């Protein structure tokens, strides 16, 4: 069975130099095309380069030429995109895929998982769960505000993984201060207060710091 | 992009438009949230290996179709078509289809910004609109006096799996200074589930 | 055999498909032979607008119809059934494109006949769009090069420089290029975009006048003893050595 495995998320600073990996197996690397996709948070497909690992037959899109760089070895079943001294702007999820070349272009038939690729000015910073809180009249809602973080991942649960239902994690949004902010609530009967605790369990694994926070009115 | 509502059973075909039209053929993708898009159709009747035989692709020249039978649960996803004209390079602005289902309306809750965070400076105020349907909900913020318009942030949540609800977060943000010299907070709601504007509101120390 | 009264369309392309006259499961189930091999498949319709079938060479075949009955595309893929090997893509007209590939899968060749039986061929075609061309005509035969921007053909007598140049897209334009400083007979031409026509004018006197037929002809109507009116009437050119003596 074909597997495109490549490497791990990446968080850089403008100018560092990045490598990205790409070992596929399940078939013959050499006999096909192997290629890369940005897609930048939200948008759409972006083909940024192929290569064909059979003679290091390189092929850049015209917005990248000069900008990133593309390899491979045979060895190892594994392709390459890297870049000298990375921009703010190239913060994006990269893919790995295979090329058929229909004159001009490939179709991509299988795909890669990874890879995440943050590129900011911003330092490694920790979470701030602060508590929005209960109440009004009567159904409850009641959540937490974690805001000033960096970089993307965080892991929210209630009540150590207990209270799942109606438990609404939003998407992180990008502050100006180049800081994630994010909040999670969870809507519980109003009459449930006050006879049940509510927490929140934060994890940020780039700093490791986790902050479990109860929510009371 | 573009996006559709639909139910189950319902047929679709979705059109790809080329601006300058010498195509040789076309490319669909299917990409739910968070994985990697899956190769439908190519050349364009293909079908890839593993796909239902409820995706069917044709289309002639600049303008290439792709068509499901009758939806599934699994179908529904963000679509993109790949032309291979000489055209380049993005791909098409992808078409996202969206579950049909009755109007619900949005539970709609304000939280005052924490005694807490008022000592960092910050004053984030948040409103909470909470399991409705359609997507299509705007957030009006009204600061005693005032309307707000450039100091809100917005947050949606994909379509729940079990109740295809959505759920947004809107956030008024500002410091404490500004925060200090009001005492009035409301956040008012409009959406079609709603026969008129629902707003909450709140006043700067009143437990 | 499949069926003789429940059954073949014997068109565009040269080729007879056999349109069912329903299946297990609501389409039309047709046939085709193509080159001792027999072809299945099914379709919603019932007038023979895709085929499968596998080659002993393990390979892969997709015979493709138009909705209207205008095209075949038949495709040869390799054993993966993805990298083709050859594409011929045969319309009703009799005008074709056909289509060789390497390895990679890019194009090696490609021989484009036009409907009036006109071709075109292409040889050796390098990675980046260029190689060896040649356009087999009415009873002559023209050769030049390939780039991606222009096809390239050229005739030249002596000094004169004989070009015609083909758009990428099918438009023809032609040039003339003479090395002699002899305004007595520097050959000079000035081309027509519209009537498709290259115009001599030596010594100040046009000679002749050599249109380019839709039809992929050459003409020869040569001017007055003055250059001032058009003399007898074109005759169509059949051998090459009758285009040297037009520039001569």
């Amino acid at each position: 069975e074909v597997q495109l495995v490549q490497s791990g998320s990446e968080v850089k600073k403008p100018g560092e130099s990045l490598k990205i990996s790409c070992q596929v197996s399940g078939y013959s690397f050499t006999s096909y095309w192997i290629g890369w996709v940005r897609q930048m948070p939200g948008k759409g497909l972006e083909r940024v380069g192929f290569i064909y690992p059979g003679d290091s037959d390189t092929r850049y899109s015209p917005s990248f030429q000069g900008q990133v760089t593309i390899s491979a070895d045979k060895s190892i079943s594994t392709a390459y995109l890297q870049w000298s001294s990375l921009k703010a702007s190239d913060t994006a999820m990269y893919y790995c895929a295979r090329g058929i070349l229909r004159y001009f272009d490939w179709f991509l038939d299988y795909w890669g998982q990874g890879t995440l690729v943050t590129v900011s000015s911003a330092s490694t910073k920790s979470v701030f769960p602060l508590a929005p809180s209960s109440k009004s009249t009567s159904t409850a809602a009641l959540g937490c505000l974690v805001k000033d973080y960096f970089p993307e991942p965080v892991t929210v649960s209630w009540n150590s993984g207990a209270l799942t239902s109606g438990v609404h994690t939003f998407p992180a949004v990008l502050q100006s201060s180049g800081l994630y902010s994010l909040s999670s609530v969870v809507t519980v009967p109003s009459s449930s207060l006050g006879t049940q605790t509510y927490i929140c369990n934060v994890n940020h694994k780039p700093s490791n710091t986790k902050v479990d926070k109860r929510v009371e009115p | 992009p573009s996006s559709l509502s639909a139910s189950v059973g319902d047929r679709v075909t979705i059109t790809c438009r080329a601006s300058q039209g010498i195509s040789s053929g076309s490319a669909w993708y299917q990409q739910k949230p968070g994985k990697a898009p899956k190769l439908l159709i190519y050349d364009v009747s293909s079908l890839e290996s593993g796909v239902p035989s409820r995706f069917s692709g044709s289309g002639s020249g600049t303008e290439f179709t792709l068509t499901i039978s009758s939806l599934q649960p699994e179908d529904f996803a963000t679509y993109y078509c790949q032309q291979f004209n000489s055209y380049l390079l993005t791909f098409g602005g992808g078409t996202k289809v969206e579950i049909k289902r009755t109007v619900a309306a949005p539970s709609v809750f304000i939280f005052p910004p924490s005694d807490e965070q008022l000592k960092s400076g910050t004053a984030s105020v948040v409103c909470l609109l909470n399991n409705f349907y359609p997507r299509e909900a705007k957030v009006q913020w009204k600061v005693d006096n005032a309307l707000q318009s450039g100091n809100s942030q917005e947050s949606v949540t994909e379509q729940d799996s079990k109740d295809s609800t959505y759920s947004l977060s809107s956030t008024l943000t500002l410091s404490k200074a500004d925060y200090e010299k009001h005492k009035v907070y409301a956040c008012e709601v409009t959406h079609q589930g709603l026969s008129s504007p629902v707003t909450k509101s709140f006043n700067r120390g009143e437990c | 055999s499949l069926d003789e009264k429940n059954s073949s369309v014997d068109l565009p392309g040269e080729m007879k498909v056999l349109v069912s006259k329903k299946n297990k499961d609501g389409k039309y189930d047709l046939i085709a032979t193509v080159d001792k091999l027999e072809l299945k498949g099914t379709s919603d319709k019932n007038n023979g607008s895709v085929l499968e079938g596998v080659k002993a060479d393990k390979s892969k075949v997709k015979l493709t119809i138009s909705d209207d009955l205008g095209q075949t595309t038949l495709e040869v893929f390799k054993e993966d059934g993805k990298t083709l090997v050859s594409k011929k893509v045969t319309s009703k007209d009799k005008s074709s494109t056909e289509e060789k590939f390497n390895e990679k899968g890019e194009v090696s060749e490609k021989i484009i006949t036009r409907a009036d039986g006109t071709r075109l061929e292409y040889t050796g075609i390098k990675s980046d769009g260029s190689g060896k061309a040649k356009e087999v005509l009415k009873g002559y035969v023209l050769e030049g090069t390939l780039t991606a921007e222009k096809t390239t053909l050229v005739v030249k007598e002596g000094t004169v420089t004989l070009s015609k140049n083909i758009s990428k897209s099918g438009e023809v334009s032609v040039e003339l290029n003479d090395t002699d400083s002899s305004a007595a007979t520097k050959k000079t031409a000035a081309w027509n975009s519209g009537t498709s026509t290259l115009t001599i004018t030596v010594n100040s006197k046009k000679t002749k006048d050599l249109v380019f037929t839709k039809e992929n002809t050459i003409t020869v109507q040569q001017y007055d003893s003055n250059g001032t009116k058009l003399e007898g009437s074109a005759v169509e050119i059949t051998k090459l050595d009758e285009i040297k003596n037009a520039l001569k």
